[PDB]
């Protein structure tokens, strides 16, 4: 994205949950920040435009505001419904431009105690490459809150290209869990020293990594 | 062919039929104002000089601030002869209260025909009720026009348009008091500049001070489309 | 061009009667006629224009109808200001025309002159000529005859008369009829009469000098 | 509120010409729909002719070649100019703006406001002379009241004015349209009715002004032996 | 009341073509353009482009390479996006929005599911995640490139439940379908107990058994 969120925030209910989003001067620099809200399998809902107006139907506590480069949207009192996806978006006049939007922040209420997620990462199995394909499988489980970001990378730079994750799921039957398989042709895994999958939970990263 | 009093052609163009124009008009305190629809280098401009002495240069403003907003305009009864007039927003104009044909500016001049409401094209000259022209807008280039205007029933001009800028207010292009006020940020009518309002056939009737300001063929840009038009300047 | 013809040509009535006035052209006119009110000494002011509409100002005893050839202007509580003469206009061919009128006046009761009679001045006599005015004073109706009998042979040519409009507070007319003579027939004859016959006077007036006394 | 004012009364020999002036003011343009009407001495209204702003004109055929009007917009003066003068033409003659009004169902009218002073034109082979006045005395008197007066005779143009006691006496007092003597001038009669034990002690004076001439005169009015 | 509403949801082969629908209602449909947005599975949100529907004026995510055309209908007071030459990541909810210059991007349709799979009935291939060298170690069970779902597993035919997680599977570039499934072992076992995973596609009518060894 153009304009960067961090992908989750949390809070307990009644508490005042900030968000962040930063741009350049082309976007928010000089133009008008927007806030939406979308419930999965919802449309997103205008919350604030420019920068700081709510449309009429909009509860006080969200506010938002804007500084340099960057904005904040503001939840006061934290209900159950505001757990949600919420984009900051922007006019932009360089070539990124005319319409910009953030990588979205998942917000929960936090009605449970925040756990770190574990990991394992499985190299391709010998059956698989004998059948020239390649696939590491990464398994990650047990965290809260229910949003992860997992950034595959090769012998230490990143990949992207090639790589798949599922949804967080709350059926770990207690807390949250999520999978994320990164493909190859043998000859690239066999090739380079190691690759490695990398998983960030609430500014909190563990990783492992696997090599031939 | 019968009653030779009406040579309301002028070229204004645009409209399916002439049926289309609003046509209210009443000169009760007998000026000559309604006369001007038929006749265009007449204009007695000999008041304007003070009445244009009133507004007052772009020169006072101040360049810093930089968190340009809007502001929906007061709309004042002062005539909009002012370029720095703040309209009120575009709306729903009943035809009873109008006469002769309404310009909006994209910035290039645009008439507006009478409607049902419901937006059906009216051929009635204006005359019922169901007749009005519906003019709410959105700044281009996503919208339609800046601003529109037109004629009093009774020889007022009235002005119509998008939200004035914040920061201090200006409805044109005011880029030496700040860098991003810009028309197509700020534009509301047919001003594009604190000098320079478009031009139109009906220019000399609506803003009959500019009788002396000189036409220029323009160049203009909203996002980037190119419109071609021509402006009349001091 | 485009002829208006109103009617009546003149009318006389009573502060209250309903008034109606017409005017009719020769071509289809729609309803681009105008209704103008002219009071004796002024010029015309506007008083209905596009066949019914009345000018700012203008009372609501007033009310133009009509569309085509044929229009209506009507007062219906006739008010002590509305005596006049009533023209109407066409506008709708480039010649504007105008119908010959139609004056208004003020009916009224009977009510007989007073005759008065005014021997030349030694002043002005003593010039070439000589003048004899009879005076009608406060009559209605209007319709009145002076007889200029000079030593009982009466005149004819060298008398002119003039009445005035309509007065302002009695409605009642009034007349000034002048004989001219020549000093010298004057002197030649004796007895001035002036003979007024109205229908206000069961039988005529005589008023008369001699040259003496 | 446009206002017309136009030039002053003229005499003419038949057979010359009169220019009418009308100078505009106090509107929107600067030339506006002039229009002229005259109406001779107790006669209807005749229309003549028109002017647009643009200066088109239209005549009525009664006068044509006879009548032109031209314009001057440098002075938003109009001009109405009528050649071949003859004494049918002796009236008062009218400027008025022609003005379109008012525009409603797809048409629009036009009507007369601003009808400005009027002018009056004399056309006559006589010379301007002034009125001699002499009184008309009063005698011997019953409906309790008498009558008196005095004579304005020999005068030409019109018009004159009479009063009596320099205004302070108004009722009873008329004053008749003059006529026209076969001498080519004119002549009228004012007259006051008074009370008739007031002969001889209250004093009547008739003030005749005749502005043509800028001839004034004040006769006393006495009763006579 | 502001609505829209977009056209039902269609099935696309790739390379096809498809054009999504959206009725306006509430406002001057021409005194405001007209944004698309699209969404795809577990993604952000992406700006495809935005029309004038007044004056015509288009712009359009580059992305796209001028696969999509957007037009209006003044007397419908309805919208269409069309997208030629449909690839299987263009799978995504389409949007319908509102835009102006100030309340930007506004108000929103519903969404449209456009799905764009050639994908028929595959039975999966069943690969053993072996485990590798404190005493619990984990091994599972690939199971990859299958349609439809489900797809089931158990462990020495449902002897071993515990430490048992076969996670939430993932929808892939070519619309086939991938979970693994993963015990949780103690070390000390490895070598003399043995392994089998038990995956049944009744789709496809696919039953296989992995043993799952340490190499
Ligand atoms: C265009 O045409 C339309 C119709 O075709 C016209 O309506 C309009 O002209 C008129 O413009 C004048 C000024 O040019 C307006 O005059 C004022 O009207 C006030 C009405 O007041 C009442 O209603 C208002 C709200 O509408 C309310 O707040 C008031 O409390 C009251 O109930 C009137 O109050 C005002 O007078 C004040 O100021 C005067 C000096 O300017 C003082 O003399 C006066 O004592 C008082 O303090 C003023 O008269 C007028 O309303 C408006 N409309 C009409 C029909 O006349 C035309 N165009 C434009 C540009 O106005
Ligand atoms: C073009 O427009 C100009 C400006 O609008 C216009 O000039 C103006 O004309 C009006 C009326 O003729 C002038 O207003 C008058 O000003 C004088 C100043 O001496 C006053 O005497 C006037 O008072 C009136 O009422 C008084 C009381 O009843 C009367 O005694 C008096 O006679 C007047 O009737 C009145 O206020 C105005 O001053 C000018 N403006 C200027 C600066 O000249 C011009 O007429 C227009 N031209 C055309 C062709 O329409
Ligand atoms: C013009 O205005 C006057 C009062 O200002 C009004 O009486 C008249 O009806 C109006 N015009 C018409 C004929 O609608
Ligand atoms: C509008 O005017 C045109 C041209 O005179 C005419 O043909 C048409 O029928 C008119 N329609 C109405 C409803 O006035
Ligand atoms: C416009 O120019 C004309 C011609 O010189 C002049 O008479 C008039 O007063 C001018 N009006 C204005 C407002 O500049
Ligand atoms: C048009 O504007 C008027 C006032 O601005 C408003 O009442 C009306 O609802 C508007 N129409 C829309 C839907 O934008």
């Amino acid at each position: 994205s153009v304009l960067t969120q961090p992908p989750s925030a949390s809070g307990t209910p009644g508490q005042r949950v900030t968000i962040s989003c930063s741009g350049s001067s082309s976007n928010i620099g000089s133009n008008y920040v927007y806030w939406y809200q979308q419930f999965p399998g919802t449309a997103p809902k205008l919350l604030i435009y420019g920068n700081n107006q709510r449309p009429s139907g909009v509860p006080d506590r969200f506010s938002g505001s804007k500084s340099g480069t960057s904005a904040s949207l503001a939840i006061s009192g934290l209900r159950s419904e505001d757990e949600a996806d919420y984009y900051c978006a922007a006019w932009d006049d360089s070539l990124s431009g005319p319409w910009v939007f953030g990588g979205g922040t998942q917000v929960t209420v936090l009605g449970q105690p925040k756990a770190a997620p574990s990991v394992t990462l499985f190299p391709p199995s010998s059956e698989e490459l004998q059948a020239n394909k390649a696939t590491l499988v990464c398994l990650i489980s047990d965290f809260y809150p229910g949003a992860v970001t997992v950034a595959w990378k090769a012998d230490s730079s990143p990949v992207k290209a090639g790589v798949e994750t599922t949804t967080p799921s709350k059926q770990s039957n207690n807390k949250y869990a999520a999978s994320s398989y990164l493909s190859l042709t043998p000859e690239q895994w066999k090739s380079h020293r190691s690759y490695s999958c990398q998983v960030t939970h609430e500014g909190s990263t563990v990783e492992k990594t696997v090599a031939p | 062919p019968g009653a030779k009093q009406n040579i309301q052609l002028i070229n204004t163009n645009g409209s399916w039929h002439l049926n289309r124009t609003a046509l209210n008009c009443n000169d009760s305190l007998n000026t000559g104002w309604l006369a001007g629809l038929f006749y265009h280098h007449k204009f007695n401009s000999s008041g304007c000089p003070e009445r244009m002495a009133s507004c007052r240069p772009l020169t006072d403003f101040d360049q810093g601030w930089g968190p340009i907003s809007h502001a929906n305009g007061s709309g004042p009864d002062q005539r909009p002869y002012c370029w720095h007039y703040p309209p009120r927003p575009c709306g729903i104009v009943p035809a009873k209260t109008v006469c002769g044909p309404v310009y909006c500016f994209t910035p290039s001049p645009v008439v507006v025909g009478t409607t049902d409401r419901a937006g059906a094209p009216a051929y009635n000259w204006g005359e019922n009720d169901t007749d009005v022209f519906v003019l709410n807008n959105t700044r281009p280039p996503l919208g339609n026009w800046f601003g529109c205007t037109w004629m009093n029933s009774t020889g007022f001009t009235k002005a119509c348009g998008a939200p004035p800028c914040a920061i201090l207010y200006c409805p044109t292009d005011c880029f030496r008091k700040h860098p991003e006020a810009t028309y197509s940020r700020c534009g509301s009518g047919p001003w594009i500049t604190p000098r320079c309002l478009v031009d139109y056939p009906y220019r000399l009737w609506h803003y009959p001070c500019t009788i002396n300001y000189t036409v220029f063929k323009i160049r203009m840009y909203v996002g980037g489309v190119e419109h071609r038009l021509e402006a009349a300047c001091n | 061009d485009i002829q208006m013809t109103q009617s009546p040509s003149s009318l006389s009535a009573s502060v209250g009667d309903r008034v109606t006035i017409t005017c009719r052209a020769g071509q289809n006119i729609n309803n681009y006629l105008n209704w103008y009110q002219q009071k004796p000494g002024k010029a015309p002011k506007v008083l209905i224009y596009a066949a019914s509409n009345l000018q700012s100002g203008v009372p609501s005893r007033f009310s133009g109808s009509g569309s085509g050839t044929d229009f209506t202007l009507t007062i219906s509580s006739l008010q002590p200001e509305d005596f006049a003469t009533y023209y109407c206009q066409q506008s709708h061919s480039t010649v504007r025309t105008f119908g010959q009128g139609t004056k208004v006046e003020i009916k009224r009761t009977v009510a007989a002159p007073s005759v008065f009679i005014f021997p030349p001045s030694d002043e002005q006599l003593k010039s070439g000529t000589a003048s004899v005015v009879c005076l009608l004073n406060n009559f209605y109706p209007r319709e009145a005859k002076v007889q200029w009998k000079v030593d009982n042979a009466l005149q004819s040519g060298n008398s002119q008369e003039s009445v005035t409009e309509q007065d302002s507070k009695d409605s009642t007319y009034s007349l000034s009829s002048t004989l001219t003579l020549s000093k010298a027939d004057y002197e030649k004859h004796k007895v001035y009469a002036c003979e007024v016959t109205h229908q206000g006077l069961s039988s005529p007036v005589t008023k008369s000098f001699n040259r003496g006394e | 509120q446009v206002q017309l004012v136009q030039s002053g009364a003229e005499v003419k020999k038949p057979g010359s010409s009169v220019k009418v002036s009308c100078k505009a003011s106090g509107g929107t343009l600067n030339s506006y729909e002039i229009t002229w009407v005259r109406q001779a001495p107790g006669q209807g209204l005749e229309w003549m002719g028109g002017i647009t702003p643009i200066f088109e004109t239209t005549y009525a055929q009664k006068f044509q070649g006879r009548v032109t009007i031209t314009a001057d917009e440098s002075t938003s003066t109009t001009y109405m100019e009528l050649s071949s003068l003859r004494p049918e033409d002796t009236a008062v003659y009218y400027c008025a703006r022609d003005g379109v009004r008012y525009c409603g169902g797809g048409r629009c009218y036009n009507w007369f406001d601003p009808w400005g002073q009027g002018t009056l034109v004399t056309v006559s082979s006589a010379s301007t002379k002034g009125p001699s006045v002499f009184p008309l005395a009063p005698s011997s008197t019953s409906g309790g009241t008498a009558a008196l007066g005095c004579l304005v005779k020999d005068y030409f143009p019109e018009p004159v004015t009479v009063s009596w006691n320099s205004g302070a006496l108004t009722s009873g007092v008329h004053t008749f349209p003059a006529v026209l003597q076969s001498s080519g001038l004119y002549s009228l009669s004012s007259v006051v009715t008074v009370p008739s034990s007031s002969l001889g002690t209250q004093t009547y004076i008739c003030n005749v002004n005749h502005k043509p001439s800028n001839t004034k005169v004040d006769k006393r009015v006495e009763p006579k032996s």
